[PDB]
RNA sequence: CACGAGUUGUUCGGAAACUGAGCACAACGUUAUAUCGUUUUGUUAGGAAAGUGAAGGAACUGAAAAGGGGCAACAGAGAACCUGGGAUUAUAUUCCAAAAAGAAAUUGCAUGUGGG
RNA sequence: UUACUCUCGCGUUGUUCGGAGCGGGGGCUCAAGAUUGAAAAAUGCAUUGUGAGUUCUGCGCUAAAGCAAAAACCUGGGGU
RNA sequence: AAUUACCGAAUCUUUGAACGCAAACGGCGCAUGGGAGAAGCUCGUGUCAUCCCCGUGCAUGCCAUAUUCUCAGUGUCGA
RNA sequence: CGUUGCUUCACUUAUCGAAUGAAGAGACCAAUGGGUUGCGUAGUCUUCGGGCUAUGCACCGUCUAGGUUGUGGGUACCCAACCGUG
């Protein structure tokens, strides 16, 4: 018979077949190129926002409140072909999310603002 | 040995928290000496006792054979 | 340079090897219960009706009977389908299997020999069959393990098997088997009906009683006159 | 009426043990193969005080009999035990203060403490500070031993039960008067919520059988039956006698 | 009262990620009825609750180790950043851009150089 | 190290310490400070000397009351 | 038809019996399939470590089943 | 002779108490045991195959610590029997 060296019995080790991957239960059509439009909603044109454009090379936008800083950087590159070196975010008292996006020195925030239409 | 906090202890060199002597950083110099002497003397007493017991048995069996040869 | 370095395994001393702990470990509940049930069944007092199933047939006779049963085993599904197709374009002689059909054969007195497994649970399924066979004066044997009967006939288990007809090539074998079976079971009816069972002490209790008797020996010698 | 305080204490609630500072239960070693056949040697490492207990506790270190590790035990310390002392436990241990021996191996007339009522119980008798038990006699035919308990009663136990040689440390505690209410406050802080005490005749009839009246008095005898229901069994419960004891004092307890 | 604005962090507080007085999911038991009880004195449950180190020829396969899964502290434990500003109407140890006004510390992953 | 031989010596405001090693000479190490510089003048505004207060820190750590735990981290004993 | 009425095709955020783990946290996992990637590698391309985003499965109990999956028992046999 | 009421002595399998991470129980030292998964004697039955009741011999079925009988490297047994019990 088998020999046991511990004072209590534990469950033996047996073969386990891994689970299989089922067909996906979601069949709605989603597009990869549409995603960036959801992240960035629209820019702001308040007095504080306008001062930052000329003096800090910074833009101001209203973004999706569930987005993070990393995604906002990627969307900015994909929509306006500019590089952002720093993103600061806050959630306004009215529930919306605002982002101060500082552009790299290679680009001019004022030039980008004119292309957008501010 | 220095007195260092959590982050300071992790980044410091190994010399600052130990000593080249055996049990360095755990026991003091006098405690190491006590253990070294104790290990030698206690072990030696066991050897003396062990050899004493075997010879007493050894000399006892020789007498039995001598008594056996005398009778026979 | 090689030398021997023996280890001291006395009380205290060096750390010992891992010794077998099977007899003292905590087993699962079903293991413990299936051992305690056998112990209790041995310890209690068993009525004759249950006790008769403990005394079984001899190994050689059991092997011969199982060989004959396997020789006369029933047909399989493929064989039956092939035979039915051939006749389309009665089953051969075989043993009788199944509780209902075996009981009918015994009651109608068509069977020449009956074999009964000794480990059927619930036991009420076959507890009366030896009595029925004795009343009808039919040779019967009680053998070990329904699994062996099931293997002989081609299934997983079987409670009882009846032999009714056998060819001339095995008539003599059947007669010898009937003689042996009658010697073991049918001739000893009075003993079977009167004999009780159980009441077995354990090895520890038996040894304790023996040592007690040995110790308390001769202490009453002085009370004997002369 | 309303529930009496003695019955209310049985629910638990705010009347349980204050055990946050305690070090754990104090017990002997486990009765194992080494203790049954040979002996084990351990070293006393520290002697400490526990809140709520008058006796000192000792930490004793042994080697594990089956594995490469150390085992630490917490025991009630007999008087005279010191740090660095060697302690022997088992069948073959010598007779000295602090060792643990089976009762059948201890000479009649000896003083013991931490006595096992049943074999393997790890010590249940003679544990309070300054207490001890006395060995009276052995019975080899029955394999039993007779003991005199601190209360004065006599008890028979199997000779396989273990005991420690000596008396419990910390004796003489109750000889010093307390003198202050604050000292009692601190004394019971480590034990439980049972102080101060309010007299029954100072309560109202709704709460206690002794309450009420235009004078503070009990209107009925204060000796009550053994069969009284809870809430009625207050006072002197099933008393055989009352009043000041004249002559020798009898031994308390049941037959 | 009306209109228009304002809260910016690798290092600040929390969480990720500690344990305490304590709570009670699973498990078992009880109840006509779970919407009841047990659940830290090293610790669940008559109780088979461990799913991967190395290996071995690149994914597999299985040794070891007793006591299931959680929550409970914005004053306990833990925690890598400081000053200057002419930088707001309202924020800042959170903003400042090539002379970053500047000076640091720390985590993850990669590339040389040196040693082994 | 005939240091305590016959009133032994060192030390605190203070309740004490020494052949189980005082005091003196020479050293090793830890903690808290001081000093020299880099930062740093390029900043800020338009100087370096004593007394009093001040819990960081040091002076090692009443009681029948003797003052939480764990994560995380550090060092060692073996082995490679 | 930015009209109405009805209905067969569709969309359907966070939760809730709520069921991966928790919760005065828009928090944290394992497996698998994708996406984007200003590092590095390579000939504006391709490829991509750490980090980041998305879909699907993963509670407990019970029933059936395994082209007949892997095991345990001083339970009963057998060779 | 039979059955049934109480009782006292021995036992252990129901049950109760305690401990432990269910961590070393009992025997081998031998029956007032077990075995068809054996051999005889005397009775007594038999469905003639063989059983039952007493009684003997085999088999299950064996081991052992300890006790008695000038510096370096080595030797100093085996008996067999009783005691003892891991
Ligand atoms: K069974
Ligand atoms: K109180
Ligand atoms: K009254
Ligand atoms: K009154
Ligand atoms: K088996
Ligand atoms: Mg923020
Ligand atoms: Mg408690
Ligand atoms: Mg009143
Ligand atoms: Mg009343
Ligand atoms: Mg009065
Ligand atoms: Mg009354
Ligand atoms: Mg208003
Ligand atoms: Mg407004
Ligand atoms: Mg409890
Ligand atoms: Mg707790
Ligand atoms: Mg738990
Ligand atoms: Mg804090
Ligand atoms: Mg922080
Ligand atoms: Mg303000
Ligand atoms: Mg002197
Ligand atoms: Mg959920
Ligand atoms: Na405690």
């Amino acid at each position: 018979r088998k020999s046991y060296t511990r004072p209590q019995f534990r469950r033996p080790h047996t073969y386990r077949k891994p689970a299989m991957a089922k067909p996906s239960n979601r069949v709605t059509v989603e597009s990869k190129d549409i995603a960036a439009f959801n992240v960035i909603r629209y820019p702001l044109t308040t007095d504080k926002a306008m001062k930052k454009i000329e003096e800090n090379n910074t833009l101001t936008f209203i973004v999706d409140s569930r987005a993070n800083k990393t995604e906002i950087k990627k969307a900015m590159r994909k929509l306006y072909q500019v590089k952002a070196v720093k993103v600061n975010t806050l959630i306004r008292p009215d529930g919306l999310k605002k982002a101060y996006i500082r552009l790299s020195a290679a680009h001019d925030a004022l030039d980008t603002a004119n292309k957008i239409g501010l | 040995t220095k007195a260092l906090r959590h982050i300071d202890a992790r980044l410091a060199s190994r010399h600052e928290k130990s000593v080249s002597r055996a049990y360095g950083g755990v026991l003091s110099h006098d405690q190491v000496r006590d253990r070294v002497v104790r290990a030698f003397l206690v072990e030696e007493q066991r050897i003396v006792k062990q050899a004493l017991k075997e010879h007493s048995k050894m000399k006892l069996s020789h007498k039995r054979t001598a008594n056996k040869k005398k009778s026979k | 340079h090689f030398a021997a370095r023996p280890k001291n395994f006395g009380i205290g001393q060096d750390v010992p090897y891992a010794r077998d702990l099977s007899r003292f470990m905590r087993w699962p509940t079903f293991v413990t219960m299936q051992r305690k049930k056998r112990v209790l069944q041995r310890r209690l007092k068993v009525p004759p009706a249950l006790n008769q199933f403990t005394k079984v047939l001899d190994r050689a006779s059991r092997n011969e009977a199982l060989k004959l049963i396997k020789k006369y085993a029933p047909e399989t599904r493929k064989a039956r389908r092939e035979r039915l197709q051939k006749v389309a374009e009665k089953a051969p002689l075989a043993v009788v299997t199944g509780l209902q059909e075996v009981t009918r054969a015994i009651e109608k007195k068509q069977a020449r020999m009956v074999v009964i497994a000794n480990n059927v649970d619930p036991v009420e399924l076959v507890l009366w069959m030896p009595n029925l066979c004795r009343a009808n004066k039919i040779p019967y044997a009680i053998v070990k393990d329904m699994a062996r009967l099931g293997d002989a006939i081609g299934r997983k288990t079987a409670t009882c098997v009846a032999l009714t007809d056998v060819n001339a090539e095995d008539e003599a074998t059947l007669k010898n088997l009937i003689r042996s079976v009658n010697a073991r079971f049918l001739s000893r009816s009075d003993v079977i009906r009167r004999q009780w069972g159980g009441l077995q002490l354990s090895l520890r209790s038996r040894a304790e009683l023996r040592k007690k008797h040995a110790r308390n020996a001769g202490v009453d010698a002085a009370a004997i006159i002369q | 009426g309303k529930t009496v305080l003695s019955c209310r204490k049985g629910n638990g609630s705010v009347y349980q043990v204050h055990g946050h500072k305690r070090l754990g239960p104090a017990k002997l070693r486990i009765l194992d193969y080494a203790e049954r056949h040979g002996y084990m040697r351990g070293v006393v490492k520290s002697i400490e005080h526990e809140a709520g207990r008058g006796a000192a506790l000792a930490r004793v270190e042994f080697r594990h009999p089956y594995k490469f590790r150390r085992v630490k035990e917490l025991m009630v310390a007999p008087e005279g035990m010191f740090t660095g002392q060697s302690v022997f436990c088992g069948q073959k241990a010598p007779l000295a203060i602090g060792n643990v021996l089976p009762l059948g191996q201890i000479t009649e007339g000896c003083i013991v403490c931490n006595v096992e009522a049943k074999p393997g119980d790890r010590g249940t008798l003679a544990r309070a500070s300054g207490d001890y038990c006395i060995i009276i006699s052995h019975n080899h035919e029955t394999g039993r031993t007779r003991l005199k308990l601190p209360s004065g009663q006599k008890k028979s136990v199997p000779s396989t039960s273990r005991a420690m040689i000596g008396i419990i440390s910390g004796g003489g505690r109750i000889e010093k008067p307390v003198l202050k209410a604050g000292n009692s406050f601190y004394r019971f802080r480590g034990k439980r919520n049972c102080w101060p005490k309010v007299r029954g005749v100072a309560r109202n009839p709704v709460e206690h059988p002794h309450g009420g009246g235009n004078h503070q008095h009990i209107g009925h005898p204060s000796t009550v039956s053994r069969h009284s229901p809870p809430g009625q069994k207050v006072g002197l419960i099933a008393a055989r006698r009352t009043g000041r004891i004249r002559g020798g004092k009898a031994v308390k307890g049941a037959w």
